[PDB]
């Protein structure tokens, strides 16, 4: 896999990355189709993935710790001091 | 005469009543020092009155620029004329025109150091073709006015070179076929080479592509389906190929009607690749895969040659394209 | 328009070439004897395209004026060589041997020499058309493009419309617009194009739409619909009676709308417009290369659930599409194009390798 | 050349240009054999026969020029080669300012 | 794409241009936008498969030196939004591993680990010459891989303020088939060695030392065939000092051992087909919170 | 020497020298009684 700012790892290769609930076969609809008619008659006897995706893979998932981490900053810099 | 407005309405009367006389040997004999720029400016203001029937000031300009020594003046007034011509006419005319201020302009710079191969704008002005009723007389074409000089843009000769290989790649078109002149004189290069293509034109389009630094997918697809056709095809195929094919190579062997146009197409792409490239092998990669394509394995000279090259490519493209037998023999 | 009405409801004008050629001497005649009535329906037609579009900026509803009547002379002299089975090329005598389209060979003669007139009334139409073309009302957004379809019929005139189109095209900027601009040009159409993938990928950012959030305009209004029917029904009739034209316009170098077309054939359209893209395609894959390279495509993107080793048999595509839409607007004009496309498609090229490579020859499943 | 006329010269010139006759080592050397009919100054010369007789001339060079290598030039004669091709267009425009001059001349 | 064999693909430093040495004799690079990829550049010169392509850095100019087989370096440069060769090093017997460049104050020196049983430094100005130095006689076999010292001084050591000057002194450790890990400096033209460890037992595969751009804490990961991950840790001072930790008992052959850009989170790829992000907690030692696949 | 690094740089040399002569001209035609 690739790398990042620290903590933040891209596409590269094979990896687990975010899950969402909408696999073929599963509950309320969500379905899918892949590439199956495109090898017909002849063809070549080896299978491998075909192109790529560039997805994040995060372990946040939180949109409301915005004012948890700037709160306790915001107090902090009021007893600050600069040095210079 | 000492007054300068005054001369300057002499000379402007002595050049209408000499191009009324139908006189221009005299003032082409004649010199002018200091007032070679009056001379000039007048006889500009009067091409820019009259219409270019009455012989030709800009050829005048041109001889007088000889005369006095003016290579770089001469060269700014023939592509001047060109251009005007240009946005006159843009049919067989026009083209031959534009294609000869542009050789006599590549001339005249190539004539004097490189330090003045690029050119600045000419002066822009318009030319009012027949005082009476409309200003402007164009049977095919907008307008008279050269593009102005605005947008500095100094034109180099690669500029200069580029515009004289599409005019006279318009001028080979319109030949070949006298219903597309003013078709060349708006197409584009892609329309251009595929026309040279179908037609068979081939050293004309490759000289048009190299030199606008595009690429030779189409033209190699042409030439996969063209070699098919002669697969495929009989003597009658086989004639009407040789008819346009008989001079394009090098008739190193002894051509007759014998031996089909294969083995001429393969000297073709041979003397091609060696003009080209002898290194590069998309073009041996887009030729073979167009010939996959169509149905058919690549040639035994080419399976040698690529083969005497790498291999690796070979078994690869062998695995994408389902050969698996030829690949497992090669790897083997 | 009552008349325009009586013609187009009787097969008798059809016959009688005396007919056409009067109908065609009033057309060229009127003008020339209204002067100022031409520039006054003008300027009333522009006046009441600024009411509507302010009407319909403020909220009010449109206005419906009578003053179309240019609109309704351009529609009956549209309709008039179009149901004219006849083939005198009246659009050669109605545009101005000006425009490029010349059969030169010689120097200053044979069609090019130079410091010519051409004839008064066609420098005069020549200039009412380069007029019009800027500050476009938007109430004739359509019939404009409805007459140039109907003007497109022939060689020769589908030849005079794509110099036109040229002309029209370029670095312009009251030629990109609607209300205020020509629809008639190369970058106009481009913009457009992009805008409805621009909203197609608003719907949904992937190939093949499962659920539209909110209605486009493209479907709900029906000045779009026109617009889009005329304009791909003019350029069908452009690169069915030229191929030159066709050439230029497929080999553009600024943008690719081969991509565009097939992204949208994937997708799911209207049945009009897949109809309309397919004989669009038909006609470009009229020349032998063109339908090679089509057929690879179309084998490629499999448009057809093509069955001879894997598959899934009567999936989602052209079989649902017909027997989904088609047969809720109980109108089958999907099936013909489809026919007729791949009838041309073989007769141009026999399919020697179906598929890239990873395929074989084979046509059992069609 | 001997019994003098540059008329059939030119049009030989023009016949040989559009044959196409011989490999480069001898293309120069027809190439060259233009400045015998440029340097002369008499016999009535046309405006329109000698803009397309240099129009030719340049399109032949440019062709030799492409055909011996791509964008440059071969071979052991390089600097006298285009001493020469200077000349030569230097004898050309001569040659062209005298046949305007006398194209001029004769509407008189 | 996914179809060819891909080793490992870099970043640009910004995050929106990505580069693949694909196995087709080639190197492409995508502009990542939105959601889409597009491809833009295909860069043909390279003979055989391409190992690494490692990045330089903005302030320094944009260099991506490629490394592929048939011995032989390329080094590019970039104008006008295009690529074209400017430098072509080759003329070696056995297979050429991977490179690497120097960080920050360090400056811009490209390390070609050679196997030729010698050591070739390429060192390169801005845009002169490039100075080619070889190092001979290393041991028995050819070297395996390399790895650099952080800018500043070797050993983690709290400076004062507005008193450090990072020095232009060279440290490096090269790692390979000779169950010993050693590490040499010098002073601009003085290579010498400066400590010695017998704790491998086998045959040491890899070695990569974590500059972090941070603290100059360093630490090198090693990697043999059994699968003895020690952990040699300096902190101290200025001296040098390692210790063998083992990470954990692995059974495979691990190839390689990235570091993040900070030098501080582990990526390891071997013969266990997963990657486990062995991170170091705020307590030392190490703690596996993330597994994925290879 | 002044620029003269490419064509725009002898360009703009050109231009410069011109400009410097129309000056000189015409600081010495007002010097001068008119």
């Amino acid at each position: 896999v690739g790398w990042g700012p620290n903590w933040t790892l891209v596409h590269n290769g094979d990896k687990l990355s975010e899950r969402l609930n909408a696999e073929e076969d599963r509950d309320m609809d969500t379905i899918d189709y892949g590439f199956l008619p495109k090898p017909t008659s002849a063809k070549s006897l080896t299978e491998s993935p075909f192109k790529v995706h560039v997805e994040k893979l995060s372990l946040e998932q939180k949109t409301k710790d915005l004012q948890s981490y700037l709160l306790p900053l915001e107090i902090e810099l009021k007893n600050s001091t600069v040095d210079k | 005469i000492p007054d300068t407005s005054r001369q300057l309405d002499c000379l402007r009367q002595l050049v209408v009543v000499l191009c009324e006389r139908s006189q221009l040997q005299d003032l082409v004999e004649f010199p002018y020092v200091n007032l070679h720029n009056e001379v000039v400016g007048i006889i500009e203001s009067r091409a820019r009155a009259v219409d270019l029937m009455t012989h030709n000031y800009y050829e005048l300009l041109y001889a007088f620029h000889i005369y006095r020594h003016n290579y770089r003046k001469a060269g700014t007034v023939m592509f001047e004329y060109g251009m005007r011509l240009g946005r006159e006419v843009r049919t067989l005319r026009g083209l031959q025109k534009q294609v000869n201020s542009y050789l006599a302009c590549l001339n005249c710079l190539r004539l004097i150091r490189p330090e003045y191969a690029w050119i600045v704008q000419p002066v822009s002005g318009a030319v009012y073709e027949r005082p009476g009723a409309s200003p402007k007389r164009n049977y095919d074409g907008e307008s008279s006015a050269v593009p102005s000089s605005s947008q500095i843009e100094i034109l180099e000769l690669r500029d200069l070179e580029k515009e004289y290989v599409l005019a006279q790649t318009r001028l080979t078109l319109a030949k070949h076929n006298p219903s597309t002149a003013a078709i060349a004189g708006s197409s584009a290069a892609e329309e251009m080479v595929a026309l040279l293509v179908q037609a068979g034109l081939f050293d004309t389009a490759i000289s048009l592509c190299q030199t606008f630094k595009l690429g030779l997918t189409s033209i190699f697809e042409g030439l996969a389906c063209k070699c098919i056709r002669l697969q495929q095809g009989g003597e009658a195929a086989q004639a009407e190929a040789w008819e346009w094919l008989a001079a394009n190579q090098l008739a190193t062997v002894i051509t007759t009607k014998e031996s089909s146009a294969t083995d001429e197409a393969w000297r073709l792409m041979i003397s091609y690749l060696d003009k080209y490239e002898s290194k590069n092998t998309l073009y041996h990669h887009c030729i073979i895969n167009k010939l996959l394509s169509h149905g058919v394995p690549l040639p035994n000279w080419l399976i040698n040659r690529y083969k005497a090259m790498d291999a690796a490519e070979l078994l690869r493209l062998y695995l994408k394209y389902d050969l698996l037998e030829e690949a497992a023999e090669l790897v083997l | 328009l009552f008349l325009t009405e009586a013609v187009v409801g009787s097969e008798s004008f059809c016959t009688d070439e005396f007919f056409i050629r009067r109908i065609h001497k009033l057309v060229t005649d009127f003008p020339t004897l209204m002067p100022m009535k031409v520039k006054q329906l003008r300027n009333r037609a522009e006046e009441d395209a600024r009411l509507i579009q302010m009407s319909m900026q403020m909220g009010n509803e449109p206005p419906a004026s009578l003053r179309r009547d240019l609109e309704h002379l351009l529609l009956l002299i549209g309709e008039l060589y179009r149901k004219d089975p006849f083939h005198l090329e009246l659009a050669l005598e109605y545009w101005c041997p000006t425009e490029p389209l010349q059969s030169t060979s010689l120097m200053g003669s044979f069609l090019g020499v130079a410091h010519q007139r051409p004839p008064q009334r066609q420098v005069l139409l020549s200039k009412f058309v380069r007029q019009m073309s800027d500050l476009l009302p938007a109430t004739l957004y359509l019939p404009y493009l409805k007459m140039l379809r109907g003007l497109a019929s022939g060689p020769q005139c589908a030849h005079y419309c794509f110099s036109l189109l040229k002309a029209n095209g370029g670095s312009s900027a009251e030629n990109l617009q609607a209300a205020g601009g020509s629809p008639v040009s190369w970058d106009h159409f481009f913009h457009s194009l992009m805008l409805y993938h621009e909203h197609l990928r608003r719907d949904l950012p992937n190939t093949d739409n499962i659920h539209q959030r909110h209605p486009p305009l493209r479907g709900i209004t029906q000045r779009e619909l026109d617009g889009l029917i005329a304009c791909l029904q003019l350029t069908c009739t452009i690169i069915d009676w030229s191929e030159s034209a066709r050439l230029a316009l497929c080999e553009h170098a600024q943008w690719m709308p081969v991509v565009v077309i097939l992204g949208l054939l994937q997708c799911s359209i209207p049945p009009l417009l897949k109809a309309e893209l397919l004989k669009t395609l038909a006609a470009f894959g009229k020349s032998p290369e063109i339908a090679a390279s089509l057929w690879q495509s179309l084998e490629y993107t499999q448009i057809l659930q093509t069955v001879r080793a894997t598959g899934l048999r009567q999936g989602v595509g052209i079989e649902v599409e017909l027997n989904e839409i088609e047969s809720r607007c109980e109108e089958y004009p999907l099936t013909r194009a489809f026919c007729q496309l791949i009838s041309t498609l073989v007769e141009s090229s026999f399919p020697t390798n179906l598929g890239a490579g990873l395929r074989a020859p084979g046509f059992e499943p069609y | 050349y001997s019994q003098e006329q540059f008329s059939e010269a030119a049009s030989l010139l023009l016949s040989l240009m559009t044959a196409r006759i011989a490999p480069c080592s001898f293309w120069l050397t027809l190439l060259l054999d233009a400045l015998p009919l440029l340097e002369q100054k008499q016999v009535i010369f046309s405006a329109e026969q000698t803009y397309e007789l240099m129009r030719c001339l340049e399109d032949r060079m440019a062709a030799k020029l492409e055909s011996t290598s791509p964008d440059e030039i071969q071979k052991q004669d390089s600097s006298i080669d285009n001493t020469k091709v200077e000349m030569l267009r230097l004898a050309l425009a001569r040659n062209l300012a005298r046949a305007i001059v006398t194209e001029g001349a004769l509407q008189e | 794409s996914h179809e060819d064999m891909i080793h490992d693909a870099q970043m640009d430093y910004y995050g929106i241009r990505l580069a693949t040495c694909s196995s087709d004799r080639s190197v492409k690079i995508f502009d990542v936008k939105n959601g889409g990829q597009i491809l833009i550049a295909d860069l043909r010169g390279h003979d055989g498969p391409v190992w690494q392509v490692a990045w330089a850095h903005p302030m320094y100019g944009n260099i991506l030196a490629s490394c592929s087989y048939d011995r032989k370096v390329i080094i590019w440069k970039e104008e006008n939004g295009t690529w074209e060769k400017t430098y072509e090093y080759t003329g070696h017997d056995s297979s050429v591993n991977s490179v690497c460049w120097a960080p920050h104050d360090f400056g811009l020196v490209l390390a070609c680990g050679s196997s030729d049983g010698a050591i070739s430094i390429l060192t390169f100005t801005g845009d002169g010459p490039w100075e080619v130095k070889k190092i001979s006689n290393a041991h028995t076999i050819g070297c395996n891989a390399v790895s650099w010292a952080p800018s500043v001084i070797p050993g983690s050591l709290v400076d004062q303020p507005s008193s450090q000057k990072p020095n232009y002194i060279k440290r490096f450790v090269s790692g390979g088939c000779d169950n010993l890990v050693k590490i040499w400096r010098e002073e601009d033209g003085q290579w010498k060695e400066d400590q010695k460890l017998e704790a491998h037992s086998d045959w040491v595969r890899d070695v990569a030392w974590a500059p972090s751009i941070g603290l100059p804490t360093s630490t090198i990961a090693s990697c043999s065939q059994d699968g003895r991950v020690y952990i040699w840790t300096s902190d101290d001072a200025a001296t040098n000092c390692w210790t063998p930790k083992l990470l954990h008992k692995f059974n495979d052959v691990v190839w390689h051992v990235s570091w993040s850009i900070t030098a501080n989170i582990l990526a390891v790829s071997g013969g266990d087909n997963k990657v486990t992000l062995w991170k170091e907690s705020v307590d030392g030692q190490w703690a596996c919170i993330s597994d994925v696949n290879k | 020497l002044i620029q003269c690094y490419s064509a725009k740089g002898r360009l703009a040399q050109s231009e410069m020298a011109k400009r410097v002569a129309n000056i000189l001209r015409v600081v010495l035609s007002l010097q001068q009684p008119p």
